[PDB]
Parts: structure tokens; C-alpha cells; sequence
RNA sequence: GCAAGGCUAAAACUCAAAGGAAUUGACGGGGGCCCGCACAAGCGGCGGAGCAUGUGGAUUAAUUCGAUGCAACGCGAAGAACCUUACCUGGGUUUGACAUGCACAGGACGCGUCUAGAGAUAGGCGUUCCCUUGUGGCCUGUGUGCAGGUGGUGCAUGGCUGUCGUCAGCUCGUGUCGUGAGAUGUUGGGUUAAGUCCCGCAACGAGCGCAACCCUUGUCUCAUGUUGCCAGCACGUAAUGGUGGGGACUCGUGAGAGACUGCCGGGGUCAACUCGGAGGAAGGUGGGGAUGACGUCAAGUCAUCAUGCCCCUUAUGUCCAGGGCUUCACACAUGCUACAAUGGCCGGUACAAAGGGCUGCGAUGCCGCGAGGUUAAGCGAAUCCUUAAAAGCCGGUCUCAGUUCGGAUCGGGGUCUGCAACUCGACCCCGUGAAGUCGGAGUCGCUAGUAAUCGCAGAUCAGCAACGCUGCGGUGAAUACGUUCC
């Protein structure tokens, strides 16, 4: 509801998107797996290594 | 509307009976979006129409509509401190509409059990000039032919 | 709300069903979302301000 | 009232978010200390004129970019208030904090610095029409400014009945999505209550 | 003067005005033109019944406060058994549940027991880290300022919001005209959804609005291949794309192409623009959203927060247990389920979309008529669960009855959540089977994937009074002569 009191019929719509990508299945070479995690990703990017 | 006339919608030919008059009847019977239900009523009543005559049913249907199409309607108009009815000429595709509404309407309050035998008996009684749908035809005509004195104010 | 009731809802109550939520900015007992911890009012200024990431106005 | 916030309407198109993190489970955790950092900074550093506060957090490492018109004041005598509030910013969150008090290039083409400067003058018994024309004429002297609106509303000089007045120069197209419209709100602490100062600055379309 | 009455003509007293012309607006049962589900033309309702929910009044110890023509009334409340809670009765407390500053005195705290409805009070115990070695932290004591107040004023206010109205308007700079308020520009001719644009003119410009920029849906191209897809290979067991694998098709989502009166014909000052084509997924704003100019209503909110005054401080602060906010001669309002055969019931079978999931989603198995219980796989998820969509289709039966319609109310028996289901939760089983047979004067919504009807999901949330609200897809109409009237 927009108003702080008694105006039910006036409303907002907020969303929250979340993007997913890069399901890459690279070779676990022990030379690479060091350099996979050396780079600083930005603050607004999450990463899992599963 | 203020901005002139609106385009009207084309009706596709009916597959069982190759006529657009049948598919214009199923849209009058249609309630609550039950169109496959509305077509079983119209197809079922037309099959019962040939079971009591032997004749093709849409020929019986067009004879039934020609006995209930009005030619003069009786639209109302106020002039001063009094009102009256002006007899005006029904354009033809309104008379198709206004007669299909009377067949569906007067057979929903008819004395049978199911809608198939209610609708079929009203079609057969209108193609002989007997039903209540035929009775509103001459009631519309006798009302409009009792007011020829007011046919000079036709907008 | 009243400042005693904001501290009471923060602590650990007797009979753990007796707990509830308040807005983390103004301490409002109603219309508090669980994803944010905020009421309907404090969600609306903070989303316009760009102060909580990922949230903006939707049109479709 | 009737007009939307100019920052949220252009969020994700023209302007940009202030908090830069991600939280799949620890979201209300992060918001509850987000609204505690911003209380501590806004109440205690108001002489410096905070433009805004950016908080980006990367896995138990929160970095606070706080902008001001006057970078030398909050540091003081080689960190007597800078690392002081940084100490109270670690007693707050329980985490090691990078702090950066940067700059403002022109603190006259910057709403929330223009709006704070007018309300500081409104809390000095200055005539309100005099304070509103200084902020406008100092802003149109800036190069990349094509328009400014300043609105003050409240009791406006100790009058009994509240009213609202606004001036404008240039063009402020609020209905334009491609426009770069800055926006500020600050609240004068006068002796007759509160006066809200609103500033809209138009700085070209899009880069 | 026959009369009606004419002529001459005061004052007491009372008021601070009474007037004249012009100006801007508002209004008219004035005029011209124009629009809008405004009417008409249609389709389905509401007002009658029963229940749900809010409100008026009444009641009560209290039924906390706010909202009150449109623009209050399934509104604040996106969840009142305790909590929430602001109210009532009663029991406690009083630098206090919370913050700091100053003055004298040294562990806070924790677990466990007893008392009490609880709050708290006590028997106990574990105990001073820090150099309470001076100096730190902390503690209550003891005060002091103070803290605290959902106490008042929305007619002192900020903020935020409704609203006229998503109506097409509202103004300014310079010039000119008028003693002046003011006028002109913004009028006139067309045209537009539009102060949209063109042509004229003592006006020339400019700004805020309109349009555009953004999101969503409608077609295509390129990139892309898992957890998604399966054309052609191989396995297909169990037919569970299950497997090797494929980049074809969809789809997912990045980047782009596309619609502009661009092209043709007629009309128009050759102009704006309009009527009709061609090509295209789409044609003149393609559909819908986001977006509320200057202001109006002393509109709403001091109970989101903030705040100026004002009041309370052994209480109008604050803790707790029970009760209330759910009462009930009535009245209104918004909905739901109905009054059946275009239907009910039973059996069989088909086709979605958008969402949720770790204090979780519970597949499978097993027990129960059933709500459920139990066991436990897989899954922070295009992977697993939610998840069987319901209408629909086909078959059978009922046979127009207050009924095999309706499912209120009441009797009995249960399950689950929770410390706790009496006041006052939902769901399940068996029994019971009320009013209601289409609704008076009146009144509402809707112009197309709309109305009508059918399910599914989310938020708040332990559970829920969810028939609400915000969304999602399924099936899918009837009409519009027209502008006289409201
Ligand atoms: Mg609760
Ligand atoms: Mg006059
Ligand atoms: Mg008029
Ligand atoms: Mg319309
Ligand atoms: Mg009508
Ligand atoms: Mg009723
Ligand atoms: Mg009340
Ligand atoms: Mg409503
Ligand atoms: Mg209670
Ligand atoms: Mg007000
Ligand atoms: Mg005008
Ligand atoms: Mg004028
Ligand atoms: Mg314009
Ligand atoms: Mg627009
Ligand atoms: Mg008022
Ligand atoms: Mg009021
Ligand atoms: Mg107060
Ligand atoms: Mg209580
Ligand atoms: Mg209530
Ligand atoms: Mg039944
Ligand atoms: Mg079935
Ligand atoms: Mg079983
Ligand atoms: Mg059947
Ligand atoms: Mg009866
Ligand atoms: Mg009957
Ligand atoms: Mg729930
Ligand atoms: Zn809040």
C-alpha cells in the first residue's frame, strides 16, 4: 500500500530479479584450480564451487 | 459510441451443418463459456427436428426464423410532457438477432424437461406459426401498427 | 511504537510461540515482511532510495 | 504527495543502487545493520555534509564509501574522529571495516548538499526567499546543469499557517526516463517545527 | 380633486456604507462545438434467503484508537486464543523495560530448587576478567539531571497518500495595448487521442504537462546447449529422453532487426491531416503497465516515523496473569454459497500458467473410511518436492420434487498446530437436513481474449475466521442505430 493509512486501492509493485548463468564443467587441473579462485569478483556477484 | 460505428465480428461456418445461421444460434444458447455444451444442445435439437419431420433441419430452421423476424419495432421517444413509441424499420441483420433471441428465450421457460426437447419444440412450433415466439412477432407488429400517427419523427 | 515493546520483541520470550516480528527501522507490529524485516512503509522508501539491492519497481 | 521519488523511478535505468551485495539467506541480517550504519553516520557527521553512503559487503568484509563536501573535517587531527567512528562502526557490525571518505567535485551541482545547505540557512532565521535564490544561482553557474527546482514547505518564517513556495530556472523534465535528474531532501530544524527542503537538479540526458 | 389620489414637503432614528463603469473567475432549467460503459443497444448482477467480513447504533468492567457523500464501511489490519495490545479487573514496580552525564559504594551474570496464576521474592550455588595495585570495563546500591508516554492538538507541522483526472491543461521572459485590475501571446480557420500540428495575426519566445525515452506481451535474426529440447544415430529394459549422444525443432536469455504515414490511389492552401489499399507477425498510439502539470478539498494520517507547543512523572511510565477487542431487540455496506436438468451424483479419461521450499518441501512404502500418523529417498532446486489443475469429454443413474436441489443449524466421534483451542482455531467422519422455487421501490460492472464461468499460486503466517487481497492461466460470448434525453 502506498499510503500510511486508509488508502487500500492505491498500491505499488516491487520486484526482485535474480540472474543465473555459467554452469561450466571445466577440467579440474590442479594448475587451474588455484587460478580459478585468484580473481576478485564484484560485490554483486555470488559464486559456488560445487 | 461518439466516434461512429464499430466493426462487427465474422462468424465461421458451422462444420456439422454448413451454414452460418447455426453458429449464430449456438452463441445465443452459450452461457458461462460452455460452448461445447451449447453446441450439443443446438445439434441435439436439430437432430430431433428431423426425427419429427424427416425434412432437413436447417430448412426447417430458416422457415422458423421467417415467422419470427420483426419488420417494425416500436422504440420509445419523449418530446414534451408526454412520451410515445415511434415505429421504425428493423434493419435486416437486427431482425436476425432479435428473432434468434426470442427462440432461445421463450424456450428456456417452456414446458418440457431438457433444453434439447425445449428448443426443438419451439423451432417446430415456429416453423408452423404456433409458438410464443410467433406470438411476440405480431405483438410487436400490432403495437407498431397502432402508432402510425407518430411515424413522422424518425430522428 | 512504544520503546518497551520494541525491546520486548527483541529478547527471548516465555513460551516461544509468544514471539513475533517488528520492523527493524521503526518498530511496527503489522505488515512486516520476512525477506526484508521491514514494514510496508519502510520498504517503500528504501526501495526508492536504492538502499537494498535487487529491488526496483516492476511493470508488466 | 503526487510526485514520485525521482531516484526510484529511474533506478536501474539512469541512477544506480547504493548497497552492493548479495544475500540468499542473510538478507534481513544485512538490512538490519544497513539501517544501523546509516543512522550512526547521519547523526554525528552532519557538519561534513554527507552526500550519500554506499555499503558494499564481500564475505565478512564491509566497505563503506561515504561522500562529503568537506573531506578534511571528519578526519580531524590525523584521525581523531575518522578511526573513532570506524571503531564504533566495528562495535556495531562486529566485523573489520574498510572506510573511505572521498570527495564531492562540485557541492553546488549536488542535491542533498544543496538541500542541506538551504535548511542550514533556514535554521539561521534567514529569509527563505533569500536562501532559495542563492542555491539556484550558484547551481546554474555549474557547467553541466540545464535546470534546477527548489521547493520549501512548512511554516516558512514562523507564520501560523503553513504554505509552500518553489522557484525554478532552466528545465526539469520529471516525466523523462532518459533524463539525469538529481534529487535531495533535507529537513530544517527550526524553532517552529520542521521545514522540508526539496531540490531537483537536471544535468543532461544520458551518457 | 366627486373620489382614487396628485402637488408642496420634514424630523426623530439608524447604517458605514449605498453606488457607477470595467476586470478575472465561477455559475445558468443561455448558445455553439466536442468527449466518456454517460445514455442507448446488449450480457451478467446487487437490493429478498443463509452464512462470511467491515460499519452504525445498542450493550458491557472493557467492548482500545483511527476512517464517515463520490474520494468511510473484506479501509489502517499482508493473519486479535496467549503474544500482538494500545482496553478492562486484579496483583507488582518505581532513574524505571531503554539511553547517556555528574556524585558515593564493589563482580556482573549464570544454572538449579522452593513459593506464587505469573510478575517477581528467596535457600542455594559457579564468580572481580581487568594490573576494582592509582588509572579500565562493569555492577547494583544511592541519588541527581532525566528516561519513558499508541496522553492532547492533522485547524501549528514535516513526511507520505487520496482526490478532481491520466482530465489537457497551467504559466513565465521581452514587446505592445489599457489610468488601472488586467489583456495579448493561449484568439480565428482547419485538424488531433492531445495547447497534436499546420495556416494566418502585435506578438516573438520559453517552461511544466501531452507524445517519446523504460518494462511487459506479438514476429524474426545471430550467439547459446544444462538441470531444458529430441530431428536423425545407438540403448530403450519400465517405454520414466531413462542412456550414449545430437545443435535440427521448442525453450531458457543475451545482443539486435521490425512500424515510420515508410510506399500506392483519392480528397486538403501544394499544408497539417484524413479515407482506401499493397506488403508484412503486427497499421496508423499494435495490446497492457510504469508515469498524476499548476492547484483544489483547513481531505486523511500526531497510532509508521519525525516534530512545535501542551499535559503526566509513586503514573497518563512499565511488568504479569485472566478477560475484552469475537457482545446482539436491530439498520446499512462489500462478498460467498444457493434456489437446480445448460443441473446433481457415480465411474472413466484429457489439456495449464505463474509462483513456494532448510525451524523447510516430504516422493515412496505402510496403517487409517477420512483429516492424518509413521518411515524416509531426493532437493537451497529449469535437477527434487510442491503437482492430481478444475471446468471439458464419454458412459451410467436420478426425472422436476422443497427433491439424490440447498448445506445453515444442532447432536456425537475425531486429527493437527500450539505452554494452552472454554470464552474464540481450522480440518475430517457419522447423524441432523433450516431459509431459499430467481428476489419491491431502487441500483452496479462491463466494448474483446472483455464480460460470464473454472481452477491454481503468493504475501502476512505456529495454526488460522482466506468466502479477503495481489497475481496466474482454462473455456469464452452478446451488442453498439445513434447523440434526443440522464
Ligand atoms: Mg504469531
Ligand atoms: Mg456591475
Ligand atoms: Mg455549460
Ligand atoms: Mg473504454
Ligand atoms: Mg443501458
Ligand atoms: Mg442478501
Ligand atoms: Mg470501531
Ligand atoms: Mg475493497
Ligand atoms: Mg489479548
Ligand atoms: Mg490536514
Ligand atoms: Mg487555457
Ligand atoms: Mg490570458
Ligand atoms: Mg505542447
Ligand atoms: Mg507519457
Ligand atoms: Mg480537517
Ligand atoms: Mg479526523
Ligand atoms: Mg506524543
Ligand atoms: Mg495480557
Ligand atoms: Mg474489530
Ligand atoms: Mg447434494
Ligand atoms: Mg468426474
Ligand atoms: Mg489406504
Ligand atoms: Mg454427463
Ligand atoms: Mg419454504
Ligand atoms: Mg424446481
Ligand atoms: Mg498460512
Ligand atoms: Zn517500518
Amino acid at each position: 500500500i502506498r499510503s500510511p493509512h486508509k488508502y487500500k486501492d492505491s498500491r505499488e509493485h516491487f520486484e526482485m530479479r535474480t540472474h543465473k548463468r555459467l554452469i561450466d564443467i571445466i577440467d579440474p587441473t590442479p594448475k587451474t584450480v588455484d587460478a580459478l579462485m585468484r580473481i576478485d569478483l564484484p560485490a554483486s556477484v555470488d559464486v559456488n564451487i560445487q | 459510441p461518439r466516434k461512429g460505428p464499430a466493426p462487427k465480428r465474422p462468424l465461421v461456418n458451422d462444420p456439422v451443418y454448413g451454414s452460418q445461421l447455426v453458429t449464430q444460434l449456438v452463441n445465443k444458447v452459450l452461457l458461462k463459456g460452455k460452448k461445447s455444451l451449447a453446441e450439443r444442445i443446438v445439434y441435439g435439437a436439430l437432430e430431433q427436428a428431423r426425427d419429427k419431420t424427416g425434412t432437413d433441419p436447417v430448412i426447417t430452421l430458416k422457415r422458423a426464423l421467417d415467422n419470427v423476424k420483426p419488420a417494425l419495432e416500436v422504440r420509445s421517444r419523449r418530446v414534451g410532457g408526454a412520451t410515445y413509441q415511434v415505429p421504425v424499420e428493423v434493419r435486416p441483420d437486427r431482425s436476425t438477432t432479435l428473432a434468434l433471441r426470442w427462440l432461445v428465450g421463450y424456450s428456456r421457460q417452456r414446458r418440457e424437461k431438457t433444453m434439447i426437447e425445449r428448443l426443438a419444440n419451439e423451432i417446430l412450433d415456429a416453423s408452423n406459426g404456433l409458438g410464443a415466439s410467433v406470438k411476440r412477432r405480431e405483438d410487436t407488429h400490432k403495437m407498431a401498427e397502432a402508432n402510425r400517427a407518430f411515424a413522422h419523427y424518425r430522428w | 511504537a512504544k520503546k518497551a515493546l520494541v525491546n520486548k520483541a527483541a529478547g527471548k520470550p516465555r513460551f516461544a510461540v509468544r514471539a513475533y516480528t517488528r520492523c527493524s527501522k521503526c518498530g511496527r507490529p503489522r505488515a512486516v515482511y520476512r525477506k526484508f524485516g521491514l514494514c510496508r512503509i519502510c520498504l517503500r522508501e528504501m526501495a526508492h532510495a536504492g538502499e537494498l539491492p535487487g529491488v526496483q519497481k516492476s511493470s508488466w | 504527495g503526487q510526485k514520485i521519488n525521482p531516484h526510484g523511478f529511474r533506478l536501474g535505468i539512469t541512477t544506480d543502487w547504493k548497497s552492493r551485495w548479495y544475500a540468499d539467506k542473510q538478507y534481513a541480517e544485512y538490512v538490519k545493520e544497513d539501517v544501523a550504519i546509516r543512522r550512526l553516520l547521519s547523526s554525528g557527521l552532519e557538519r561534513a555534509g554527507i552526500a550519500d553512503v554506499e555499503i558494499e559487503r564481500t564475505r565478512d568484509r564491509v566497505r563503506v564509501d561515504i561522500h562529503t563536501a568537506r573531506p578534511g573535517i571528519v578526519i580531524g587531527r590525523r584521525g581523531t574522529e575518522a578511526d573513532r567512528i570506524r571503531a564504533d562502526l566495528e562495535k556495531l557490525t562486529g566485523k573489520q571495516v574498510q572506510l573511505n571518505i572521498l570527495e564531492v567535485k562540485n557541492p553546488e551541482s549536488q542535491a542533498q548538499l544543496v538541500a542541506q545547505g538551504v535548511a542550514e540557512q533556514l535554521s539561521n532565521r534567514v529569509a527563505f526567499r533569500r536562501a532559495m535564490r542563492k542555491a539556484i544561482q550558484s547551481a546554474m553557474r555549474q557547467p553541466n546543469v540545464k535546470g534546477i527546482r527548489v521547493q520549501c514547505s512548512g511554516r516558512l518564517g514562523g507564520a501560523e499557517m503553513s504554505r509552500s513556495e518553489f522557484y525554478r530556472e532552466g528545465r526539469v523534465p520529471l516525466h523523462t526516463l532518459r533524463a539525469d535528474i538529481d534529487y535531495g531532501l533535507y529537513e530544517a530544524k527550526t524553532t517552529f517545527g520542521r521545514i522540508g527542503v526539496k531540490v531537483w537538479i537536471y544535468k543532461g540526458d544520458i551518457v
